[PDB]
């Protein structure tokens, strides 16, 4: 396979963001977490998006996958150990695993879990046709919250953290936080809530350097959305994945510097002659909003905005024309200005017809240059012909099977729900989820010419509780993966008598859109009625074993682990050498003393100061006995005192600027090449604060006078 | 019969260090002259991003709506809040603070700068002194009851820069609308937060009241915040070699002001002609003597001369024989201090004088409730 | 002249 089109867009548009990871290759068993980081500068903080490494380990590109769940965990330890030797956090490590997700994502997860369960039947039929007899593939639907496998990873992680904190003297004041699958919310959302809560402590150091490990493209926009400028993203080298045309031991990696992406956006987002003052922190929020509007987990794309990269470039050309007519930027701290969004989408609606003509002409050129239903694959687009007049009626009547008198009443409701969804997704990433229950009720988006008559709208939400793990599993698994549930719920999935069979159809129609000759179609599964699902599932609970009522509680505690640390005496004295045999009292702590803030209480897993720790996997590892070396505790975030602000904090010192004047001018004026798999090795960039002062030298200042005189 | 004495202003002593400053307590003064001891409603927090210096912020804007409360006060230079703060720190430990002189940092700086600045350039004032078992020193107000409006606009410019660069609450607890309203906000004077600092030079032990602008990074509750404060200072252009020397003389007086009370950061704004804020720069109080020794040796030399004179001055305030009779019910004595023609002059206020009956018997220097605190031992 | 102003440790009372 070639480079993903999103990474071809970054290497073309912003080449100096990207630089190689440097490794020391010592061959001795490497002690030196404590030596100076070769890949420039130290990290204070690292965040691991754990599903980004559980998936590569259990379904690798290497011909052998691991043959047991024990060998899968052993491979995850090998990979995370390699990640920390590149990233070397000095102060904090967060291990965030996906928990129970909002309804907004559960209906998108359900599609992929149903779809992949049919692909597993097609390959098992191919293995049965060849028939090592009965060697079935391991079901990847096991890597979800509440399964026996995540309950196994939860123990493996907490052991491997203790092994490092007990045995490695580089970790002697690293703080490790573990936000396992038993804690609700996806890893990407857990990490943003962590960064946002640390940043709200008055004692926070404005110059802490940060990093996220992960394979998702959305991490770039989430790195920007923090407004921490000292930020880098760690990823496997997708340009080497092309140039390899022989083992993971020599797989190279990349840093993406958000520090330098802000430097490009400072020229790219400039608009002259605005009536309000230009402000880069608000301009970047509007750009991050456009990157989530036209490519999203929670909503279908507009038909017009089919490819995310050139779609961002189209919306930005509209925003540059609209912006001088507006009263303000379109976004503020994660809240939309709907009047301004209505004018942006009206401008897109005026282009939409010519976007369809040009797409169909380009596909005709691609062709000549080379030269609903109850079940099965089909395609709704062949009737619509968006490149030919009158498509508006033809689109709605084909997608929804609706008569032409009801199209208005349908259009008003979809535009309401889609804008409520766009408002939900912006709030999700900027302040944390507004509702766990909200979802978009339809398989398709409106056309861009439909987006009007919502400027007046007032948007409101309630934080209803997230689902319990079995309510989550029932809400996203096909009947084929029922083995991951207790025996009792498998009847509800599969007996024709069940009150909820209609949520679990063995086959469903799949609608290929845009004539996409691939796997990319929409699975038209029925939307779950959650009051009807929950009343069926919660009726089984008095028939579960107590060992099965565990795994179905909320992990309200996250967990922290420390080792003879700067806070170890204070924590041990208040938490464990107690006044009475209870778990009543709690310790609140602040960023200055150790580089982390939070609220801490005695562990609920049954940890004690003179006990034994022993691993759950058969890979030949120490029973550390090390509760004398280590402390672990239940951990909780300090709740925000106020809404988080998209601003730079007091005392932020920038790094050295990387872009030369020609890099800025060639961006302002769009001046269109790198052999990027080779030319990338010329990039190296400094990390952390440069100098000791918050301000640039400028003419008309005492210290600046001697600076410009000496520079002359 | 009573004391008369003169000190020559160019004679200098041997002391070259201060005893490390420590915060006794604090108070805030309201626009109504009410003093709020152990209360910090008037402590500001610094916030001014580098991007704000690209915007042409105007330091003259709002001059016509300036709330100068300080003019209307009945006792502008009163010791009342300083004495009342000291009492509150003594009550919970049952004994006097061991210190020899109680005063304001402004009076200490006005004394020390006599060694360098002539009476007009210094803006010399009457200072007035009494004993109870220690010296209490008070400034006499200005008696007012580059020319005219163009001087008042250069005064206002300092209070507006302190209003543009700060917040009334931590940045983390301030809503975004309060940051946006900040250029329109009314500017005011006589609404201070004052820290009370224990310090000393040579063998003299001193308590200084010190007005502070803001806290730069963060606040610690129930602790010395002295390492977290900053001074934000009045603004000018620098565009030519002789402008650097006009600045260096202001930077010396600003170092002297911070050094006496242990404030570690100095922040300077700079202006065009008209009133546009052109740039901001920041200095650690430890840099300044080295920076002056490098750039202007004959100004950087004055940093030691100031302390060698400050020690001589304070020793001769005790050795020019005011009574330090310790029993807090023994009879008091009361004195003037002046600077005049390279001499500093001191004389007792004999009982025939209009001042003498009122500083001895009444409210004009020490509060009646403070005299009761200390005469109750 | 290498001498410059500095603070000294207080009496500890
Ligand atoms: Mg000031």
């Amino acid at each position: 396979m070639g480079v993903p089109s999103f990474f071809r867009w970054l290497s073309r548009k912003y080449p100096k963001i990207i630089s190689p990871v440097l490794e020391e290759q010592p061959q001795v068993i490497l002690p030196l977490d404590y030596s100076a980081s070769n890949p420039n500068g130290e990290l204070d903080n690292l965040y691991l998006d754990m599903n980004g490494i559980v998936h590569p380990c259990s379904h690798p590109e290497n011909k052998p996958p691991p043959e047991t769940e024990d060998e899968m965990l052993l491979a995850v330890f090998e990979y995370t150990n390699r990640v920390l030797n590149m990233a070397r956090p000095r102060k904090v490590l967060v291990m965030a695993v996906d928990g129970v997700a909002p309804r907004a994502k559960m209906n998108q997860q359900r599609a992929r879990r149903f779809r992949s369960a049919r692909d597993a039947q097609i390959e098992n039929e191919a293995r049965e046709e060849i028939m090592v007899r009965n060697k079935k593939t391991w079901d990847s639907n096991a890597i979800t919250p509440g399964t026996p496998f995540m309950d196994k990873l939860a123990a493996a992680l907490r052991y491997w953290t203790a092994f490092k904190l007990a045995t490695d003297p580089g970790w002697k004041n690293l703080q490790v936080i573990i936000s396992d699958a038993t804690v609700p919310g996806e890893g990407e959302h857990k990490i943003m809530n962590f960064i946002r809560s640390q940043r709200a402590d008055p004692e926070y150091n404005p110059n802490t350097t940060h990093c996220i490990y992960g394979l998702d493209a959305d991490l770039i926009f989430l790195g920007l959305a923090t407004h921490e400028p000292h930020f880098k993203i760690l990823r496997e080298d997708v340009f080497a994945q092309d140039n390899r045309k022989k083992q993971n031991s020599e797989q190279p990696f990349l840093w993406l510097h958000i520090n330098v992406l802000r430097e490009y956006l400072s020229a790219e987002l400039w608009v002259p002659g605005l009536p309000f003052t230009f402000d880069l922190e608000r301009a970047i929020d509007d750009w991050v909003f456009m990157c989530f509007f036209c490519g999203n987990d929670f909503l279908p794309h507009l038909p017009c905005l089919d490819v995310r990269e050139n779609s961002i470039d189209i919306l930005l050309d509209i925003w540059k024309v609209v912006l001088p007519k507006l009263k303000t930027y379109m976004t503020c701290d994660g809240v939309l200005n709907l009047p301004s969004v209505e004018t942006l989408l009206q401008h897109l609606g005026s282009r939409e017809g010519d976007i369809f003509k040009t797409r169909h002409i380009q596909e005709a050129r691609k062709k000549e240059a080379f030269e609903g239903p109850k079940n099965g694959v089909f395609d709704t687009d062949e009737f619509v012909k968006l490149f030919e007049p009158g498509y508006h009626e033809r689109y709605y009547t084909a997608k929804f099977h609706v008569t032409p008198q009801d199209i208005e009443q349908l259009r008003k409701d979809m535009v309401k729900c889609y804008i409520e969804g766009v408002a939900w997704v912006l709030m999700y990433y900027y302040q944390g989820c507004a509702s766990w229950n909200w979802f978009y009720p339809y398989h398709y988006a409106p056309l861009a010419t439909d987006f009007h008559g919502f400027s007046h709208l007032e948007i409101k939400f309630e934080e209803g509780t997230p689902f319990l793990p079995y309510e989550q599993l029932m809400s996203v698994l096909p009947a084929a993966s029922g083995h991951a549930l207790p025996k009792i719920f498998r009847s509800l999935m599969s007996e024709p008598d069940s009150e909820i069979i209609d949520f679990y159809p063995e086959e469903f129609p799949i609608d290929m859109n845009g004539k996409k000759m691939s796997w990319q179609g929409i699975a038209l599964l029925p939307f779950i009625d959650q009051d009807r699902l929950l009343t069926a599932v919660r009726a089984q609970y008095p028939l579960l074993s107590d060992a099965e009522r565990a795994r179905n509680i909320r992990g309200e505690p996250v967990l922290l682990i420390s080792n003879k640390n700067a806070n170890y005496e204070r924590f041990s004295k208040k938490l464990y050498s107690k006044e009475n045999n209870n778990n009543n009292v709690v310790v609140k702590f602040q960023h200055f003393k150790s580089g982390l803030s939070g609220i801490v209480s005695k562990d609920v897993e049954g940890f004690e100061l003179n006990g034994k720790i022993v691993c759950p996997i058969q890979g030949g590892s120490l029973p550390n006995l090390s509760t004398t070396l280590i402390l672990k505790m239940s951990y909780r975030l300090i709740p925000l005192p106020s809404r988080n602000k998209s601003i730079i904090l007091n005392g932020f010192i920038p790094s050295e600027p990387v872009l030369t004047a020609y890099d800025l001018d060639s961006i302002m004026y769009k001046y269109n090449r790198w052999n990027f798999g080779n030319d990338l090795k010329q990039n190296i960039v400094p990390v952390g604060p440069k100098g000791i002062t918050q301000y640039k030298p400028r003419t008309g200042g005492y210290r600046a006078f001697f600076y410009f005189a000496e520079l002359s | 019969m009573g004391v008369s004495a003169n000190l020559f202003v160019k004679q200098r002593g041997s002391t070259t260090a201060l005893k490390q400053p420590k915060e006794i307590g604090f108070y805030s003064r309201t626009k109504d002259e009410e003093y709020l001891i152990s209360d910090d409603t008037n402590l500001n927090y610094y916030y001014l991003p580098d991007a704000e210096l690209d915007r042409k912020l105007d330091l003259s804007s709002g001059f016509q709506k300036f709330k100068d409360y300080y003019k209307d006060f009945e006792d502008r230079c009163s010791l009342r809040g300083l004495l009342e703060t000291i009492e509150s720190s003594e009550r919970h430990k049952g004994k006097k603070i061991n210190a020899d002189i109680i005063t304001f940092r402004g009076i200490a700086r006005k004394l020390i700068s006599c060694a360098f600045d002539s009476p007009s350039f210094n803006t010399v004032d009457l200072r007035i002194v009494s004993f109870n078992g220690q010296l209490f020193i008070k400034e006499v107000p200005e008696a007012v009851n580059g020319r005219n409006i163009n001087q008042d606009l250069n005064v206002f410019t300092g209070y507006k820069f302190e209003t543009l660069a700060t917040l009334s609450n931590p940045l983390q607890y301030t809503p975004r609308e309060v940051i946006e309203k900040r250029t329109k906000r009314i500017v005011s004077h006589g609404d201070e937060y004052i820290s009370v600092v224990r310090t000393g030079v040579g063998n003299c032990k001193l308590i200084l009241g010190a007005e502070v602008d803001c806290i730069f990074d963060f606040k610690e509750n129930g602790r010395d915040n002295l390492k977290h404060y900053a001074e934000l200072k009045c603004t000018q252009q620098v565009a030519n070699i002789s402008d650097t020397h006009k600045f260096e003389r202001k930077l010396f007086r600003t170092w002297l002001q911070c050094f006496l009370v242990g404030i570690p950061r100095i922040i300077y704004g700079f202006k065009d002609d008209h009133y546009v804020l052109k740039t901001v720069e920041e200095f650690s109080t430890e840099e300044v003597p080295v920076l002056l020794k490098n750039n202007n040796p004959q100004v950087g030399s004055a940093c030691l001369e100031a302390i060698k004179w400050y020690g001589l001055l304070t020793e001769w305030l005790l050795k020019m024989i005011p009574r330090d009779e310790d029993p807090h019910s023994q009879i008091r004595a009361f004195k003037l201090v002046f600077e005049n023609n390279h001499l500093r002059l001191s004389e007792i206020e004999e009982s025939d004088e209009e001042y003498s009956g009122l500083i001895d018997g009444e409210h004009i220097l020490s509060n009646g409730f403070k005299e009761w605190r200390k005469s109750l031992k | 002249d290498n001498i410059i102003p500095t603070y000294e440790v207080g009496d500890g009372d």
